[PDB]
């Protein structure tokens, strides 16, 4: 019984994971922080 | 000359770089080429269009 709830609940957070897109984005908000803020400072070199 | 690290002045433009034969689609009444920085990446030869 409990083998079986095991794998189950292994299978349901591999789709669960596969569908869901929105679950890495604490991981995600950070490179774009950083991408962000070095884009700023590209465009800090046009002003005049 | 081109493909080599050289100095242009071109109508007063000065600069330092490669030329290089582009695929800039620019149309005729187009001169320059700036960049996110406003630096010139793309110039039009005022001898050879
Ligand atoms: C001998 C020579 O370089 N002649 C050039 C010609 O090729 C060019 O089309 C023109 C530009 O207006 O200037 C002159």
């Amino acid at each position: 019984l409990i083998a079986n709830q095991f794998n189950s609940a292994i299978g349901k957070i591999q789709d669960s994971l596969s569908s869901t897109p929105s679950a890495l984005g604490k991981l995600q908000d950070v490179v774009n922080q950083n991408a962000q803020a070095l884009n700023t400072l590209v465009k800090q070199l046009s002003s005049n | 000359v081109k493909n080599k690290c050289v100095n242009f002045n071109f109508n007063g433009l000065t600069g330092t770089g490669v030329l290089t034969e582009s695929n800039k689609k620019f149309l005729p009444f187009q001169q320059f080429g700036r960049d996110i920085a406003d630096t010139t990446d793309a110039v039009r030869d005022p001898q050879t269009l």
